[PDB]
RNA sequence: CAUUGCCGCGAAGCUACCAUCCGCUGGAUUAUGGCUGAACGCCUCUAAGUCAGAAUCCAUGCUAGAACGCGGUGAUUUCUUUGCUCCACACAAUAUAGAUGGAUACGAAUAAGGCGUCCUUGUGGCGUCGCUGAACCAUAGCAGGCUAGCAACGGUGCACUUGGCGGAAAGGCCUUGGGUGCUUGCUGGCGAAUUGCAAUGUCAUUUUGCGUGGGGAUAAAUCAUUUGUAUACGACUUAGA
RNA sequence: GUCAAGCGUUCAUAGCGACAUUGCUUUUUGAUUCUUCGAUGUCGGCUCUUCCUAUCAUACCGAAGCAGAAUUCGGUAAGCGUUGGAUUGUUCACCCACUAAUAGGGAACGUGAGCUGGGUUUAGACCGUCGUGAGACAGGUUAGUUUUACCCUACUGAUGA
RNA sequence: CUCACCGGCCGAAUGAACUAGCCCUGAAAAUGGAUGGCGCUCAAGCGUGUUACCUAUACUCUACCGUCAGGGUUGAUAUGAUGCCCUGACGAGUAGGCAGGCGUGGAGGUCAGUGACGAAGCCUAGACCGUAAGGUCGGGUCGAACGGCCUCUAGUGCAGA
RNA sequence: UUUUAGUGGGCCAUUUUUGGUAAGCAGAACUGGCGAUGCGGGAUGAACCGAACGUAGAGUUAAGGUGCCGGAAUACACGCU
RNA sequence: GAAAUUGUUGAAAGGGAAGGGCAUUUGAUCAGACAGGCCAGCAUCAGUUUUGGUGGCAGGAUAAAUCCAUAGGAAUGUAG
């Protein structure tokens, strides 16, 4: 008979399988639709999660009460070191679907990019791409008929870039590489492009503006194996319940005589890739720019970082983006923010940001000091030797 | 009689087709089926895409991942609609199957070698003028495929190839015609004449 | 010590509509309303054709990725009981969903076309063809030997080579020239027997190995230790001459 | 559903609709006794999933005795929702509210090695009626042990030649 | 301004009431699903007609096995008379009946049977005979007894309880 | 003519019937079947159609079929949808 | 010193059981003959069948038709 009692379903079934993402760098399943007509532009870029913090902003929304005061929104911030570009291919569409005709690599590769090639780099001959270094020797010949196939084939351009993780405070040392589509114009003017743009970089105020809306593309935090009470938001079963509360009661009828799919289960939660969008772009702090954290409303001479460090992350060196809200994975991990992929005029987009102020206490504690100058102002002299 | 037989699926209807390959598969006859993109059903398209999304609606209730299999490109609705006229859970219409091979638009090999019809499946021979009829490339759309725009992108470049190919092959049968009547009226053809060459 | 003795605060981590952030836009349609319009000289949304149109459907987008679906790319081990790869030819063993003259390439229409020719270059004129591949090409020679001329400068096999086109899986197609044979286009000479009156009477193409002689290259992965963005254990993500 | 006497200020058919009559369903209750008595765990609730459409709401429409507003009839449509409580073990009911709406059903009258055990249906006890009595009562009342998965599949995750 | 009516307008069929073939409406259920499936539309649908073809343990013919019947067969039947031969028909089977056989322990008789130069037992995708119950042989292992035939006897044959 | 086993729960179909709104319901009549029975066909099935069975061989058939699964005409013909 | 059950070696096969029946391929293994055994082919026959070609007859309205002659007639009317 029926359930009695109408209720919505316990989670979303487009999100399954809940498994563990196969890398921990997600991928991007969906690129922006190329115009031709514009100049040639990455479409994403590589970052890392540094952690949050918090805002404040006037408001430009007439119409809401809030007009014309001010607000205090939570930010994440992404430290976006330049992509080095390594490499180029070409993709022909073929009734099967997009097929790689070949990739073109530059002739030299940092130990950043060839120790991703390697699982065990330090007892290595490092011998990764010398024979390739030796296409480019004589004059190059090898190397222009593999680029002139990638211009006579290849309706998409997509370019290898890889992270510079040695100017990111981790411990890793082994770059990110990764595939980013060229949008713009000319399949010709693309390998024109990332053959000018072999070995360089490319930095994310050249890619991203302030005020854009923006997907960001992340392997979610992890958390093993979870009971279904927090894996699917079930309600827990009473007090008196044998055999455990944690637990869905029902897991099917008698008929069709099968646990279904549908049902909610215990397994991993966690480190699931996820495609976040609509995230506006606050701040493309640069790197070279000491008041990264300062506005025109404070100019207080400090960075982007707060007081003892981002809690687990370090300071910033380098470029970021400072995007409004939360954004999937956790702290230190690659994350690729994304293009919007549609034109979006919903008046949350197109409201031009101006920061007011950018919380830099700690956050190792409940901080309440935003620089060393202001605590030494406000707790004058102590014991701890000059 | 040939070592393979490729049948130019355009304008054939898809059971009258795939009753026939069924039977030269499993006669041993080796079958390639290419422009399944151009194959025709009986009946109106909303007819058709009615009997698809029927299909559609049934699969395994506590696993889709172990139902029927809905495939949705136009060689794969031949190859769904050959199945079942074969005896494909044995070992025999397993060999038979690898006999087969169906593919949307004509790529290589396939491209530069003599395409045949199959005129007991032919809808212009079967079907009474004025009954209507769908084809496979629009239906498979209509029911989620992906590849229609690429596969008419490849096949107008091969059709520009190919007539290039049919000018040249024109103008040697010119001068192959005009040297064979040379050698008409002589002795030798004459000859020939007599006994019916 | 009081099975974390108790109380206040408590970072970190986890967590809460008890906190924040974010949750896309195109196509085809249903009902229905229409257009043109016959049947039925009128009319008519319908019969042929056709427009718009729903929280629908299918895409876009989002999740997973076939552990027997696929692609691209990097490196590929000798001072290591001389290992690896490629090319060629000697012999073995495995087999074979089934060689036995050739899979012989327009596209479109089918109440229409193909071919040839001509002009005004067209949705043209004229002629011709179909009524099946019952075709076309090929096909003579000890499973095809040895040899002599005639005519022609054609045809064809194999390697060498020039140039070009082909990415849907191109892995093929078209060429330029020189060798190198053969030629049944025509006319001759020699041989074949006894496989004893038939007994496929063995002539195909994949895997491999091993032998010989000719090139080429000179690595990684895993355990163990380590990290914690990970985690029941595996796995994952890091580090280490 | 058909037919249409009649109602609907005139007007059969906007909405209805008598006397008749044709069906569908299997969520009611009977009818039967085919399966199970070397046992298929017997009510309700809780939890949780899916399915149906005979659509309550939401989307787009057609009709009205559709001026507006609010309704009513009908179409495509099950995409998406369909509640919080008082009393009762209840199913059902009834009321207070809130809501866009608080539609109807199925899945072994879904679901007990998922729970719970209020009810019913063992053994204790009381009452009323019946019975001479022992005792009876689909009459009332109160108390009354809810066992086992580590196997196979299925499912959820996790490795892997 | 509206009618039964008409012509300088046209240019050959038209109207009404029915009858019944197919199709459509009436026609709504619950896991996804069933002309058996795939599919099929001058069909691979419906109605009908004519031929060809396919194939049952059925029919025809022949062989062999059994059974039953009806016969033949004695003066070397040119030595097997519940024997041999001839002719014909027939052959499903639970419960059940009857017959002819196979096998096991023990007993009387016989083969002046087999055996430490290897009895019995046991193992053997080795062989032979029997429709079968079974019987026989070869090889391995083994170490003391055991077979054939004619009869007698029973505590005589196992997949289940 | 003697002797003796098993059985003494039946069930289905056509036709004729009774009770019941009806039932794969309950109860009778006649025959044929299943039980007790395989085989070919009806996809599948105790009972329907065909046909009942020693072991083989060849031929022809029944019922049912002949697009393909699948042996056998994508037969021929007149229409209808 | 049997079986169940197990190890090792050998052989073989293996996409959601395995096992079995008919038939053959392949592999393994095994019995046998001539002093005519096996397996075949051809011819001429016999038995049972299947598929063709072709000859001569019989019947019916002693086919009906066509054809030939003759009479009459029309129209989907030939020439004038
Ligand atoms: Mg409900
Ligand atoms: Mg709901
Ligand atoms: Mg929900
Ligand atoms: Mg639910
Ligand atoms: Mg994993
Ligand atoms: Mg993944
Ligand atoms: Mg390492
Ligand atoms: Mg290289
Ligand atoms: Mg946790
Ligand atoms: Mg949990
Ligand atoms: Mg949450
Ligand atoms: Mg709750
Ligand atoms: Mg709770
Ligand atoms: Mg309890
Ligand atoms: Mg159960
Ligand atoms: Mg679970
Ligand atoms: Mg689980
Ligand atoms: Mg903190
Ligand atoms: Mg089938
Ligand atoms: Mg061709
Ligand atoms: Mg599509
Ligand atoms: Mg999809
Ligand atoms: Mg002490
Ligand atoms: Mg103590
Ligand atoms: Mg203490
Ligand atoms: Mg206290
Ligand atoms: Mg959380
Ligand atoms: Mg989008
Ligand atoms: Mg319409
Ligand atoms: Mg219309
Ligand atoms: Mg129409
Ligand atoms: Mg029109
Ligand atoms: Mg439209
Ligand atoms: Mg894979
Ligand atoms: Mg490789
Ligand atoms: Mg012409
Ligand atoms: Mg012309
Ligand atoms: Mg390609
Ligand atoms: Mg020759
Ligand atoms: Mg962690
Ligand atoms: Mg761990
Ligand atoms: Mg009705
Ligand atoms: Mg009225
Ligand atoms: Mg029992
Ligand atoms: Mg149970
Ligand atoms: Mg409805
Ligand atoms: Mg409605
Ligand atoms: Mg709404
Ligand atoms: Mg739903
Ligand atoms: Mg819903
Ligand atoms: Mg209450
Ligand atoms: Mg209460
Ligand atoms: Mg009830
Ligand atoms: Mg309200
Ligand atoms: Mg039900
Ligand atoms: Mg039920
Ligand atoms: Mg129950
Ligand atoms: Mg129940
Ligand atoms: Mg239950
Ligand atoms: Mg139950
Ligand atoms: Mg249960
Ligand atoms: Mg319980
Ligand atoms: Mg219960
Ligand atoms: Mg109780
Ligand atoms: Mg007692
Ligand atoms: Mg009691
Ligand atoms: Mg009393
Ligand atoms: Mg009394
Ligand atoms: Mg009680
Ligand atoms: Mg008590
Ligand atoms: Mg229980
Ligand atoms: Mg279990
Ligand atoms: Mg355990
Ligand atoms: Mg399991
Ligand atoms: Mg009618
Ligand atoms: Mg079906
Ligand atoms: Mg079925
Ligand atoms: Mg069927
Ligand atoms: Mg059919
Ligand atoms: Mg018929
Ligand atoms: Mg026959
Ligand atoms: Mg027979
Ligand atoms: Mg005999
Ligand atoms: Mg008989
Ligand atoms: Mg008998
Ligand atoms: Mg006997
Ligand atoms: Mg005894
Ligand atoms: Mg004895
Ligand atoms: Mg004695
Ligand atoms: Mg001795
Ligand atoms: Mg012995
Ligand atoms: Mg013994
Ligand atoms: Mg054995
Ligand atoms: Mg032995
Ligand atoms: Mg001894
Ligand atoms: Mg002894
Ligand atoms: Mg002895
Ligand atoms: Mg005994
Ligand atoms: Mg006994
Ligand atoms: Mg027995
Ligand atoms: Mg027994
Ligand atoms: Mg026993
Ligand atoms: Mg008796
Ligand atoms: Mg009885
Ligand atoms: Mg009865
Ligand atoms: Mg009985
Ligand atoms: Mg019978
Ligand atoms: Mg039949
Ligand atoms: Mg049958
Ligand atoms: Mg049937
Ligand atoms: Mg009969
Ligand atoms: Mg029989
Ligand atoms: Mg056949
Ligand atoms: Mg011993
Ligand atoms: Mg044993
Ligand atoms: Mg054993
Ligand atoms: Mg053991
Ligand atoms: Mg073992
Ligand atoms: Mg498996
Ligand atoms: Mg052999
Ligand atoms: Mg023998
Ligand atoms: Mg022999
Ligand atoms: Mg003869």
């Amino acid at each position: 008979s029926h359930r009695k009692y109408e209720a919505p379903r316990h989670g979303h079934l487009g999100f399954l399988p809940r498994k563990r993402a196969a890398s921990i760098r997600a991928r991007v399943k969906a690129f922006p639709k190329d115009d031709r007509s514009k100049p040639v532009a990455l479409t994403s870029f590589l970052g890392y999660k540094a952690g949050m913090t918090t805002i404040v902003r006037d408001l430009d929304r007439p119409g809401s009460k809030f007009h014309k005061r001010e607000v205090v929104e939570a930010v994440t911030v992404v430290d976006t070191p330049p992509v080095v570009v390594v490499g180029v291919v070409g993709y022909v569409e073929t009734p099967r679907g997009l097929r790689s005709l070949t990739t073109v690599w530059a002739e030299h590769l940092s130990d950043e990019v060839k120790r991703r090639f390697y699982k065990n780099w330090y007892k290595s001959k490092k011998k990764a791409f010398t024979k390739y270094s030796a296409k480019y020797a004589q004059d190059g010949a090898g190397i222009e008929r593999e680029l002139a196939r990638i211009k006579k084939y290849a309706s998409v351009v997509r370019v290898l870039v890889h992270t510079q993780i040695r100017k990111t405070p981790l411990a890793q040392k082994k770059a990110h590489l990764a595939e980013i589509q060229l949008n713009g114009g000319s399949i010709s003017e693309k390998v024109d492009w990332a053959r000018e743009h072999f070995e360089k970089t490319v930095a994310v105020d050249s890619v991203f503006e302030q005020n854009e809306m923006i997907d960001a593309i992340a392997v979610t935090k992890g958390h093993g194996f979870e009971g279904v009470t927090h894996r699917w938001g079930t309600k827990k079963l009473p007090r008196k319940t044998h055999r455990g509360l944690r637990k869905v009661a029902c897991i099917g009828a008698w008929h069709p005589a099968h646990v279904m799919w549908s049902v909610a289960r215990a397994g991993q939660r966690g480190y699931h890739s996820r495609t976040s969008i609509n995230h506006k772009i606050y701040r493309v702090g640069k790197g070279d720019d000491e008041a990264n954290g300062a506005t025109s409303f404070d100019r207080t001479k400090k960075t982007i970082t707060p007081m003892g460090g981002f809690v687990h992350y370090g300071e910033i060196k380098n470029d970021f983006i400072m995007v409004k809200g939360c954004i999937p994975g956790n702290r230190k991990r690659i994350v690729t923010l994304r293009k919007s992929l549609y034109t979006n005029t919903s008046r949350k987009a197109l409201e031009e940001v101006s920061l007011k102020w950018i919380d830099t206490a700690s956050k190792f504690g409940k901080g309440r000091f935003q620089t060393p100058a202001e605590k030494h102002a406000f707790m004058g002299t102590l014991k701890k030797d000059l | 009689v040939e070592p393979v037989v490729v049948i130019d699926g355009k304008g054939h209807l898809v059971g009258r087709l795939a009753s026939v390959v069924a039977k030269q598969l499993l006669n041993g006859q080796k079958i390639v089926v290419v422009r399944a993109e151009e194959l025709n059903i009986s009946g109106e398209f909303f007819r058709n895409k009615l009997k698809y999304h029927d299909f559609l609606r049934k699969a395994t209730a506590f696993n889709k991942t172990r139902g029927p299999f809905h495939f949705r490109a136009p060689s794969r609705i031949f190859y769904k609609a050959l199945r079942g006229m074969v005896s494909h859970k044995t070992a025999r219409g397993k060999a038979a199957l690898e006999r087969l091979k169906v593919f949307e638009g004509i790529p290589p090999p396939y491209d530069k070698k003599k395409r045949v019809v199959v005129p007991q499946a032919l809808r212009v021979l079967r079907l009474k003028p004025g009954r209507k009829y769908t084809t496979l490339g629009k239906l498979s759309t209509s029911v989620g495929w992906k590849y229609e725009d690429v596969v008419a992108k490849l096949e107008a470049k091969r059709k520009v190839s190919s007539a290039e190919y049919y000018a040249k092959k024109r103008a040697f049968t010119k001068k192959v015609a005009s040297a064979n009547a040379t050698a008409a009226e002589s002795d030798v053809a004459k000859q020939l004449a007599a006994l019916g060459y």
